[PDB]
């Protein structure tokens, strides 16, 4: 209820760091199956 | 700050420069006992040379609650002093609600008191939108996001172009 | 309040583009 | 959860989302779990885009955590806001933007046999006042060889253009013989020293410019915004913020099962404490847990 | 300070002697606007005295 | 409001008072309230002669016999001399014009 | 007639109002460390606060201002970095005792300002007679935490030190300042560890001159460690660690020192393992292990990891001309061992770089049989920034650490690496480093 924390209360809010997360999540592990399956 | 510090006892204030509270210390061989005088409250303890040591063990380190985040609300801030300055400037606007008597409405012609009557409508169209504080917030949100684009940059949040140009001639008048 | 949230990068190491004064203070005091 | 590789990049990172999952991480490893093995794979393209993705995640909640020194008076608001940025490069594993900088241009431009392909390689980290003012330059010492100026150091005929691009760089008003003084050193510690204390003397004076430069298009950015939001009417404001809000709303709650619109709602959630808590104690501000 | 500016308003509008007159505050637009008035008999009665 | 300061509630106060002043007009009839320490005074002065029963008639006249001549106050001082020509007066001169040209 | 919190909420009140000047917010900040006032933490934030608001700043109101952040232990990197542009305006109007005061407190914060350094230098090397050796000592803990590499004062710093004897708190400030510039010249740190014997009243400086030699690897002075063994209860967590780091990393085997400053730290980690940094975590595990002392079995099995942890953040955020050093190492290292072609060394330096035992990642990790040798390459970061270059202490830190898990480490440091002509050269000089330390290979 009342009274959150210090800790919580020091984030940034909207900041991005999860659509750069997502991307991330769904980058790297989706270019590794590309450098181990590449022939030109 | 650092692990360690190194001051405490030692060159420290011994009396406060303000009114507003008073400070004496009393600066002994091993400690000190302070006197403290603000408003009608009086402290008088003793601090140690070695208790001002220890004071900067555990860090403080003070951190800002902002409603969205230290970014936003410095900009909200810059657009809440800038709205001031438009605000400063419909303070200067003369009243004319003193002019709304019959005794203008029938001496004026009557396109120049359609005008005055447009004139003070405006103002309150003006006045209306300056202070709605609260679509500040909104705008800040505007500034941001490109803002933010910029900082993630792939060479470094900081760089600029003064920095980048002036690494330049290290790289270009350096051989090959 | 809230903003889009974006997640790309910056190549350039460009100019922050000034953007131009807008002539509010000069139509108000019109 | 953290990734272990994440895990490694918030150590040194000081946000507060990015240290309560090292710190509940620490404390899994205080109850005698086993630390993963970090990966001794991802090859030399695969690890340069990790840590372009991973650097990222420390720069984004730290820009946020950066005040603006907007319509401020003086240089130090200014040289905050770029020590700021400077410790966020470092928190984020980036070097000095001088370090990182040049070691952009020399990786685009590894293969620059002639300085005109130097010079169209790294167009886009060089300034294109500079970029033309060495460009012009160039084709003056082409007019004198009538040959193509070479990437070689060896060669006089760059000798004869690196003295005229000096001659460029201190029009611009970079000291070109103290910078590359400093990243080439010299013997004595001594002489060393006078010379790093004049490159840090323009270094400072350069990376502030570049701080000024961002602060003085956020005002002119905002002042922009601001007088076209000033000429709408009440009514008109209201709803074309609402009508922006509502819709920004709907592309989280469209979004379901992504951490980010999760996130995004949750902060929502907690802009609504924020002014709830202001509302009990407005002398007080927020409520923290103390 | 909506609540002092709907007693300040009240404090005004229940005095009596704050009704604006248009006849005392301008004398000389209330007996115009009766010669306005009289004025559109008049010409009735000086048609009438022709007939 | 100044620029990083606030504003107080005693300057809104004191702005709202500039409004409410400019609601007066500036030159006004002095209409009479009688006021509870005057129309009970002459309502203990009625009903102790008796005539409690039809008080409220008694100070009724002392209200309507000052209202009636009212007076005439500028700028709080009372203008003398000051005739004005009532809208249900010159409603009684338009109607019996209108009567005597109809007739 | 004695009130501490009926006297806070009279400073609360102070800094409350609107139109705080100067040296109404200097002396409430002042009266919050002479009062001890770390528990209460939003009224520390309140002055600081009223600290980046306030526009008239005198040289006495700056530098009460600056002493109490120092002193009470405050941390807000905006406030206190934007009390430089104060600084840098009345530099000349600072008396010598106050310009001390303002460069050690923004030093001390790490406020990037080489503005002020410059000329906040340049004012000690003019009117050196003028500063007292602690306020020299000052100025140099300023200089060298603000990021400034400054020499110049170095030198002029170590001639006052050899001429006056310091202080125990004056000298160890100036061996933590010489520690953080990585200087190690010991014709001013002898004359600085002979002010270690008329006792020390705080162990906050006799954990930091533990720390400084260490760093730079010196060695224990007798008088330092025994003064460590007595005070390790005026130390913090994060105090106590550095100063078991900096023992360890000079060769004290004083044991008992060690049973003092672990029984602080260890306390601490069971009651939050996360209230210290994982770069401190990894500092005890250097501790635990070069001095040997134990710490308890929930607690040195957690700072294991914490070097596994320590050891790969700062591999993840490496230097990239250290990541073009080990790669260059790593490649002599597969020359020496015989590859003779680019084929082979390119599939030789990828099976150098093995898993360690704790989690981490070895980058130059050789093993025959029942033999390993680790192959570590120190760049110019973890070098003495003097003219002979030894490396830093916390070189035979990473190393002692390896060699309690089985690796026989090989120091190849880049000052003598680099001065290599070609790469035959650069391969029997790894082999060598090899040969040295285990000569099974």
């Amino acid at each position: 209820a009342d009274a959150k924390a210090l800790d919580e209360l020091r984030k940034p809010k909207f900041s991005s760091k999860y659509l750069i997360q997502h991307v991330s999540q769904k980058l790297i592990p989706a270019v590794k199956e590309w450098e181990k399956s590449y022939q030109p | 700050l650092t692990t360690f510090t190194f001051s405490g006892l030692q060159d420290a204030p011994v009396a406060a420069l303000s009114g507003s509270i008073k400070l004496n210390v009393a600066a002994k061989a091993g400690k000190a006992e302070v006197t403290v005088a603000a408003g009608a409250a009086k402290a008088a303890t003793q601090v140690s040379a070695a208790a001002l040591r220890k004071l900067s063990g555990s860090k403080i380190s003070l951190a800002e609650v902002a409603r969205i985040s230290v970014l936003h609300s410095s900009i909200q801030n810059y657009l809440l002093s800038l709205s001031n300055e438009r605000y400063q400037l419909l303070s200067q606007w003369p009243d004319f609600t003193t002019m709304y008597g019959k005794d203008f409405y029938y001496r004026a012609h009557p396109e120049d008191l359609k005008k005055f009557y447009d004139a003070a409508d405006e103002y309150y169209k003006l006045y209306e939108t300056v202070t709605e504080f609260d679509s500040l917030s909104a705008l800040a949100s505007q500034v941001v996001p490109n803002y933010a684009a910029r900082r993630r940059s792939t060479v470094h949040p900081a760089i600029g172009s003064t920095v980048a140009d002036g690494a330049f001639t290290n790289f270009l008048l350096s051989k090959q | 309040y809230l903003a889009p949230l974006r997640s790309d990068f910056t190549e350039e190491i460009t100019a922050p583009k000034v953007a131009s004064a807008s002539n509010l203070v000069n139509e108000w005091n019109n | 959860a953290v990734s272990k590789k994440e895990v490694l990049y918030f150590l040194s990172s000081k946000d507060a989302e990015s240290s309560t999952a090292v710190k509940s991480y620490l404390k899994s490893l205080y109850a005698g779990a086993q630390v993963e093995a970090t990966e001794t794979d991802a090859s030399e393209l695969i690890a340069q885009l990790e840590k372009k993705y991973l650097s990222a995640q420390v720069v984004e909640p730290g820009v946020h955590n950066i005040a603006l020194p907007l319509g401020e008076s003086g240089s130090a608001p200014v040289k905050r806001y770029a020590a700021e940025l400077f410790n966020l490069g470092a928190q984020a594993g980036f070097e000095c933007p001088f370090i990182e900088v040049s070691k952009k241009f020399g990786q685009e431009t590894a293969t620059s046999e002639t300085v005109k392909d130097v010079l169209n390689k790294t167009k886009s980290y060089v300034s294109a006042d500079y970029n033309a003012a060495l460009n012009e330059v160039l084709s003056s010492v082409e007019a004198e060889i009538n040959g193509p100026v070479l990437f070689d150091g060896k060669t006089e005929g760059f000798k004869k253009f690196a003295a005229k691009a000096k001659a460029v760089a201190v029009s611009r008003g970079l000291p070109a013989d103290t910078i590359l003084a400093y990243c080439a050193g010299s013997a004595n510690e001594d002489a060393a020293d006078k010379v790093s204390k004049e490159f840090f003397t323009w270094f400072e004076s350069a990376y502030t410019a570049d701080a000024a430069a961002e602060v003085k298009a956020i005002e002119a950015e905002a002042a922009s915004i601001l007088d076209r939001h000033l000429a709408k009417p009440v009514a008109q404001i209201r709803k074309e913020q609402a009508s922006a809000y509502a819709s920004l709303l709907k592309r989280a709650e469209t979004a379901k099962g992504a951490k980010w619109a999760e996130k995004y709602l949750e902060d929502v959630k907690a802009v609504q404490w924020f002014d709830a808590s202001v509302a009990e104690a407005p002398a007080s501000g927020p409520k923290v847990a103390a | 300070y909506l609540a002092y500016a709907v007693t300040k308003k009240q404090e005004v509008q229940a005095d009596p002697s704050n009704i604006p007159f248009d006849e005392v505050l301008y004398p000389q637009l209330s007996e115009e606007l009766l010669e306005l008035e009289l004025s559109d008999i008049r010409e009735d009665e000086i048609a009438l005295e022709k007939a | 409001w100044k620029k990083g300061k606030t504003v107080s509630i005693e300057n809104l106060n004191t702005v709202t008072d500039k409004y409410a002043a400019a609601l007066v007009p500036k030159r006004k009839l002095a209409l009479p309230v009688l006021p509870e320490g005057v129309k009970k005074a002459v309502e203990d002065f009625a009903a102790s002669v008796g005539q409690a029963k039809n008080a409220s008639e008694v100070s009724e006249l002392l209200a309507k016999s000052l209202a009636e001549k009212a007076v005439v106050t500028e700028g709080g001082k009372v203008v003398e001399g000051f005739s004005y020509v009532s809208k249900a007066v010159a409603a009684k001169v338009i109607a019996t014009r209108r009567a005597e040209v109809h007739e | 007639e004695n009130d501490v919190p009926a006297i806070l909420k009279e400073i609360d009140s102070l800094v409350s109002r609107e139109a705080v000047s100067a040296k109404e917010v200097s002396d409430a900040a002042v009266a919050l460390t002479y009062l001890q006032v770390k528990a209460n933490r939003r009224l520390w934030g309140k002055v600081l606060e009223k600290a980046g608001a306030a526009q008239d700043y005198d040289a006495a109101s700056l530098t009460n201002l600056l002493w109490a952040i120092n002193t009470g232990g405050v941390e807000h990197f905006k406030t206190v970095a934007e009390l430089a542009g104060p600084a840098v305006s009345l530099l000349p109007s600072l008396s010598p005792v106050q310009l001390s005061i303002v460069v050690e407190a923004l030093g001390g914060a790490g406020v990037k300002n080489y503005e002020l350094y410059n000329k906040a230098s340049a004012v000690v090397v003019s009117k050196i007679g003028e500063f007292k050796p602690a306020e020299i000592a000052r100025v140099l803990y300023g200089v060298a935490f603000g990021g400034v590499n400054d020499v110049a004062l170095a030198k002029a710093a170590g001639k006052v030190f050899a001429s006056t004897e310091v202080d125990s708190r004056t000298a160890a400030q100036a061996l933590y300042a010489l520690a953080k510039l990585g200087r190690a010249d010991k014709a001013t740190v002898d004359a600085l560890l002979k002010s270690f014997k008329k006792g020390t009243e705080s162990a906050s400086d006799a954990a930091a001159a533990s720390f400084a030699l260490g760093s730079l690897s010196f060695k224990a002075e007798k008088a330092i460690v025994d003064a460590l063994k007595a005070s390790a209860g005026d130390l913090a967590p994060a105090q106590a660690v550095e100063a078991a780091y900096g023992l360890a990393l000079s060769g004290a085997t004083d044991a008992e020192a060690f049973k003092a400053l672990f029984g602080v730290v260890a306390p601490a980690i069971e009651k939050a393992p996360d209230a210290l940094e994982v770069s401190s975590l990894a500092q005890l595990h250097v501790a635990s292990t070069i001095s040997g002392a134990k710490l308890p079995a929930a607690v040195g099995s957690f700072v294991a990891k914490a070097f596994g942890l320590a050891a790969d953040a700062a591999r993840l955020k490496r230097s990239s001309a250290e990541s073009a050093l080990v790669a260059d190492v790593a490649a002599a290292t597969a020359v020496a061992f015989g590859a003779q072609y680019r084929p082979e060394v390119a599939s030789a330096v990828a099976s150098y770089v093995k898993t360690a035992p704790d989690g981490s990642v070895l980058d130059i990790a050789i093993t025959k049989g029942d033999a390993k040798v680790l192959v570590q390459a120190v760049p110019s970061s973890l070098l003495t920034s003097t003219t002979p270059a030894k490396p830093l202490g916390h070189v035979a830190a990473y190393s002692k650490v390896r060699e309690a898990q089985g690796y026989a480490v090989a120091v190849v440091p880049a000052n003598e690496f680099e001065a290599l002509p070609d790469q035959k050269a650069k391969a029997q000089y790894v082999l060598a480093a090899i040969k040295k330390v285990a000569p099974s290979f």
